[PDB]
RNA sequence: GGCCAGCAUCAGUUUUGGUGGCAGGAUAAAUCCAUAGGAAUGUAGCUUGCCUCGGUAAGUAUUAUAGCCUGUG
RNA sequence: AAGCUCGUAUCAGUUUUAUGAGGUAAAGCGAAAACUUUAAAUAUGUAAGAAGUCGGACAUUUGAAUGAAGAGCUUUUAGUGGGCCAUUUUUGGUAAGCAGAACUGGCGAUGCGGGAUGAACCGAACGUAGAGUUAAGGUGCCGGAAUACACGCUCAUCAGACACCACAAAAGGUGUUAGUUCAUCUAGACAGCCGGACGGUGGCCAUGGAAGUCGGAAUCCGCUAAGGAGUGUGUAACAACUCACCGGCCGAAUGAACUA
RNA sequence: CUAUCUAGCGAAACCACAGCCAAGGGGGCUUGGCAGAAUCAGCGGGGA
RNA sequence: GCAGUCAAGCGUUCAUAGCGACAUUGCUUUUUGAUUCUUCGAUGUCGGCUCUUCCUAUCAUACCGAAGCAGAAUUCGGUAAGCGUUGGAUUGUUCACCCACUAAUAGGGAGUGAGCUGGGUUACCCUACUGAU
RNA sequence: UUUGCUCCACACAAUAUAGAUGGAUACGAAUAAGGCGUCCUUGUGGCGUCGCUGAACCAUAGCAGGCUAGCAACGGUGCACUUGGCGGAAAGGCCUUGGGUGCUUGCUGGCGAAUUGCAAUGUCAUUUUGCGUGGGGAUAAAUCAUUUGUAUACGACUUAGA
């Protein structure tokens, strides 16, 4: 829905003469917990033999960003099964929290690829934050000096069915 | 990928003139004037100052920007046309039949008359726009030289009397008679 | 611009492209032979042929005589005081700006720069140059020389070329049988204008080398005084 | 458009190869490599009489036929459909040679179509060798050999058959 | 003392607003205060060019005649 | 439906534990996957108690959960005996369609809302009425409900509004957006305009003529920044022009292939 | 000669209702096109 | 068709465990413009004339492109169905026909399950239509 | 016309309302543009200003709207006339002249309202028609029958008939 991001580890079960094992952490963004739950015993199960019943949860948190209203560039390595073989993907944003950062993209990868929150992979976000080493343009843009642009064309959304004033917009 | 900005430089000399309310050009120079409706094409214009002004595209797909480099050249292929002035120098070759070609004005219609094309009887006339002038050539055989501002129109109305000549059903091989272009140069010789 | 592109023309040609190999190859091979001549001699060539260098070479093979592309010769010689192979060469770095081409000898400085004043070949206008001959092109049938040797020995020109020289050449050029007419005389050019490219094709349609040709020379570095030497020779 | 694509990949694929750099005697040498699956027809003005029963698939009959009377008759095998030729191909050599049928050992799926002589995939085959002329030990000739048909006869008049080796 | 209705206060059911007090999370994160360091889509200042004589160009310059980023508190 | 023993009890289209008649080897370590060596899963059996436990001894926390205190013995009575679809498993297969079994669910006797309409879809426990809230489906108008908000992509010279993997189907396409992998570069990328683009050499037969290009086969070295025993126009040959290759002006990012 | 009209006489067959069309629904319902009282003579294309 | 040749790719690995597109070689009833009464035993139904209207995948007619297209004539191909597409002779197995003319004498659906040919197994109700008040 | 038709006045009756209950309040073109005002050299001109909702402009107190007194102004508005224009796209209206006639909440006074009984649409608008009341106005055609025949199934159609 509208996201969050959590941050989770397992802690796979005491079994005798071995005793606690390696605390296998992620961060999974998930509007709320039971989902990054779920979403945690997927991977998990992908990435190395535990089932949920040999598995138990440690701790559940709520990743606030440190300084929110920076603007930043984010750069995220993500996979997904699509109808192919599964495959990666790099994309770019100029945006001001992580999470957000992700909505714009599942959206994106929705358009753009009919791709489904069930079947996107998440590799890893990272931050970007020297300028000029962002690969892509459309984000590179919006980057230079003094820089200003128009909202040409702005409509207004009236309540009323009639007008009386032969309207315009500005310019 | 939705480029945000683009824009063009086009650039006016001292002697030329242009009047730009809202997509609507007038060109002035010495050669005369011209103008222009482009209220098709969705795009801003702007002055800097007085050597050169700057189209610009906001948020332009590629269609759009690809319209406005065209749009400029437009522009100064209408500069051209009046400081320099069009030229298109055609030729009326014949092997057996020559052609009879002349000028004619009928109610101020400037109608362009060919005659024993291919040993035919026909008359074709041809019309011609405003703003272009013929002249056939003086001391230079078998030639005609159209000028103007109008580059659209001067090469429209040519385009128009070569292709009335598509000499039809005939092997193009052996027919090589016909009236075609010369060259495309501008009027000025020298500048 | 995804799609909607130009197709680019792919063949199957022999010759392969050069790269950064033979960039770099070619600046350590000229900072080998910096130390190992001593006369440095900077050549303005702008108008080149293939023969004249292999010629040149040929002439002198106790030279050596390198061309290469300019900014890689700049490197190599070294643009800044603080980076050269050896001293005094930054100024001598600055100058060098048309096409060079370059020389490594250990002769005296003397029997090349009457060499070069002396060695003058024939060449084609190159135009944003004079012509020292004007052209008029008689109202008679055209042929290969344009009326510089006698009409008996001439051969007409070709019949393909002529639409060319309708397209390219601007000329109105009427064909009688075989052989190609014209109807009134064409003057291409004048002493004392700077000639157009269409002038000096024309020129070398008829295929006349009117033009001297004569290598210039700004400068003169030698590496034992390890001092530079400016000279505007032609 | 996808032909003239493919040979210029065969175009730019000859290029790079260019840019980067059998055991046979000699009279053999010189050669070039009931309730269902039944319809009652009813004939006759009123329809009793129906006694009747047709073949509608093809059959190899043998040189005398010795076609009985038509009164006593139950089963009717048509004229057209009988094939006399078949092709062989060879496994070795891939040589395809046009040959005849002498008989029909084995047919699947009955012992009937074996006598009737139906030539569909899985019916072994007793196929001449006469042109090829192999010299066996002691210096024999061939005239009968063993083949695989390998194509339905009804989809295509012409009848493939593997020579087994 | 029949018919139709209305107002108030009450009960069951229920819809929709206002408003207050509390608990939690990283005992929110942030903003904000101080502090240290850093760097540029380089602010002041310095150098050169034009000159429309102040705006570019390229260098300088880590707060100055703007400010930003980070770390800790 | 009637009795008689009672609600003491009875069981249950159910889970848990233990267990086979068998392994799927998805674990090869258990002989250089060779190996029955058994992580399990594919589910039936059995049970979880006085109907039991070792003549005699031991009561309901008297032997797991969960629910129903309506179950059982004997007697007796009406109607009824066939069939389409789906799903799961699995055998045979066919170009393809599929055929056969086994289980299960729907319809049959059964209405309602939606699906524009409807044997098979989606939802849904039918007395009459009121008020409220919702399911499946939908909200431009018909039509009750937001021409709501918001990110993107799309502009079809008969789009799509599809139920979806599914049949034409693998691909074509200088439409379009996003990616992947490679290549290039101010030590000058790509576009372009200008110059060179050579000598032995017109290389061998081949021919009337064959000179880098009617054509067979060869693939050299020389200088070289670079320049082929030589892409393409070409004349009867020759010539001339063009790339592929370098280099001069410009200065900025660009290009091959592939996916979606 | 009838057909037609008029004066007079005067039936039967047949009949759930009755009717306008295209697509759809694995004559009537759904969606659409039209439809203006009442009617005459020919018509042979159809008629649970 | 079948057996090959490349294999683009696929097989999570194997290319011959295995698939495999486009092309291409393999004869296919008589190789020299030499040439078979293959319409011969099918008891099986299909064969034919007036008139509407539709589709186009065009036979001509109109316009166009390319073709060694000198022209005339003609072959292919594109748009296009507005209009048009003839008269005769013919059966123990006409089979596919000849004759001529014509600018040409193209192809199919919905058709007479109401008239006709074979060796042959209440059209009287209303409907709409055309005419009329 | 036993006064029938018609234009206009007021009295009552019915008669209904796809639904008044302060006003359908007038530019055009463009929207990657314009409008309004002002200035000039009058143009695609300059200069300022505005939109960013009609959430406005106009109208608006009085018994569902009275009787009266003035003050200030000579302005506004209504009614019936009357002068002169304008508009044809379905004009059926919009201006405008003159005066007469009221009212004027521009401002200050005085009288009244009650009791419809704490509210019940509390009725006030328009379409249509008839009877009556009293002042005007003007005095037809069609059809059937007959007959024709350019038409004719009968109808219809087309001709003539004091």
């Amino acid at each position: 829905a509208h996201f969050k991001e959590y941050q989770v580890i397992g802690r796979r079960l005491p079994t005798e003469s071995v005793p606690e094992p390696k605390l296998f952490r992620m961060r999974i963004f998930a509007s709320n917990e039971v989902i990054a739950k779920s979403r945690y015993w997927y991977f998990l199960q992908k990435l190395h033999k535990v089932k949920k019943a040999s598995g138990e949860i440690v701790s559940i948190n709520q990743i606030n960003e440190a300084h929110p209203t920076k603007v930043k560039n984010f750069g995220v390595w993500v996979r997904y099964d699509s109808r192919s073989g599964t495959h990666n993907m790099y994309k770019e944003i100029r945006d001001v929290s992580r999470v957000a950062a992700v909505e714009t993209l599942y959206q994106d990868m929705a358009a753009r690829h009919r791709a489904r929150f069930r079947s996107i992979h998440i590799l890893k976000v990272a931050e970007i934050e020297k300028t000029a080493d962002v690969k892509r343009q459309y984000v590179k843009q919006f980057l230079t000096k003094d820089l200003k642009f128009p909202l040409p064309h702005r409509v207004q959304k009236s309540t009323k069915t009639f007008s009386y004033k032969r309207p315009s917009t500005f310019y | 990928m939705k480029y945000i900005q683009t824009e063009q430089q086009i650039e006016v000399p001292e002697g030329v003139t242009v009047s730009i309310k809202s997509r609507i050009v007038k060109v002035v120079g010495p050669r005369g004037t011209l103008t222009k409706n482009l209220k098709h094409i969705d795009v801003t214009f702007t002055k800097v100052n007085n050597q050169l002004i700057k189209v610009a595209v906001h948020n332009g797909g590629r269609k759009h920007v690809a319209a406005l480099r065209t749009v400029k050249s437009l522009v100064d292929n209408m500069i051209t046309g009046v400081t320099k002035g069009y030229k298109y120098k055609m030729r009326y070759v014949y092997a057996h039949f020559p052609i009879n070609v002349n000028i004619v004005e009928k109610d101020g219609a400037k109608f362009i008359e060919v005659r024993n094309f291919l040993g035919d009887k026909k008359i074709r006339n041809v019309p011609v726009r405003d703003g272009v002038t013929i002249e056939f050539s003086t001391n230079v055989k078998d030639e005609i030289v159209l000028s103007g501002n109008s580059v659209e129109d001067v090469s429209q109305n040519a385009a128009d009397l070569q292709q009335i000549c598509r000499v039809r059903n005939k092997d193009i091989r052996k027919f090589l008679d016909g009236i075609y272009v010369s060259h495309k140069g501008f009027i000025t010789e020298d500048l | 611009m995804p799609r909607s592109k130009r197709s680019k023309l792919v063949t199957l040609a022999q010759t392969d492209k050069k790269g950064r190999e033979n960039k770099e190859r070619i600046f350590d091979e000229v900072r080998e032979a910096l130390d190992t001549y001593r006369y440095v001699w900077v050549l303005h060539l702008d108008d080149v042929r293939t023969p004249v260098l292999q010629e040149i070479r040929t002439s002198w093979a106790g030279s050596k005589l390198i061309m290469g592309k300019r900014k890689v010769l700049q490197k190599a010689l070294g643009e800044k005081r603080e980076e050269e192979y050896k001293e005094n060469l930054y100024q001598l770095s600055k100058l060098c700006s048309g096409v060079t081409g370059l020389l490594f000898t250990d002769e005296d400085v003397n029997t090349v720069k009457e060499y070069f004043k002396s060695y003058v070949r024939s060449d084609y206008s190159r135009p944003n140059t004079k012509a020292p001959l004007t052209f008029t092109i008689p109202e008679g049938i055209v042929y290969s020389r344009g009326g510089q040797i006698p009409a008996e020995e001439d051969v007409p020109m070709i019949h393909s070329l002529e639409p060319t020289m309708r397209n390219k050449f601007e000329i109105p050029t009427k064909i009688k049988a075989g052989k190609i007419t014209i109807d009134s005389p064409y003057l291409v050019c004048t002493e004392g204008e700077k000639l157009d490219v269409r002038q000096a094709l024309i020129l070398k349609q008829f295929g006349i080398a009117a033009s001297e040709f004569k290598v210039k020379v700004s400068a003169y570095y030698d590496n034992d005084s390890s001092t530079v030497e400016s000279t505007n020779i032609n | 458009r996808y032909a003239e694509k493919v040979s210029m990949r065969k175009k730019i694929k000859a290029h790079e190869q260019s840019k980067v750099k059998d055991a046979l005697p000699t009279y053999l040498l010189d050669r070039e490599q009931e309730e269902e699956m039944f319809k009652v027809i009813k004939t006759g003005k009123s329809r009793s009489k129906s006694w009747k029963r047709m073949i509608t698939k093809h059959t190899f009959v043998g040189e005398g036929f010795t076609r009985r009377p038509v009164k006593m008759e139950r089963i009717i095998r048509p004229s057209a459909l009988r094939q006399k030729k078949a092709n062989v191909t060879h496994p070795e050599l891939g040589v395809t040679v046009f040959l005849p049928i002498l008989a029909v050992k084995k047919n699947p799926q009955s012992p009937m179509y074996t006598q009737l002589g139906v030539l569909t995939k899985g019916t072994i085959i007793e196929v001449n060798v006469s042109e090829l002329g192999m010299v066996t030990a002691g210096g024999k000739v061939v005239w009968g050999k063993y083949a695989q048909v390998t194509n339905e006869p009804d989809r295509d008049g012409c009848v493939n058959a593997v020579l087994l080796v």
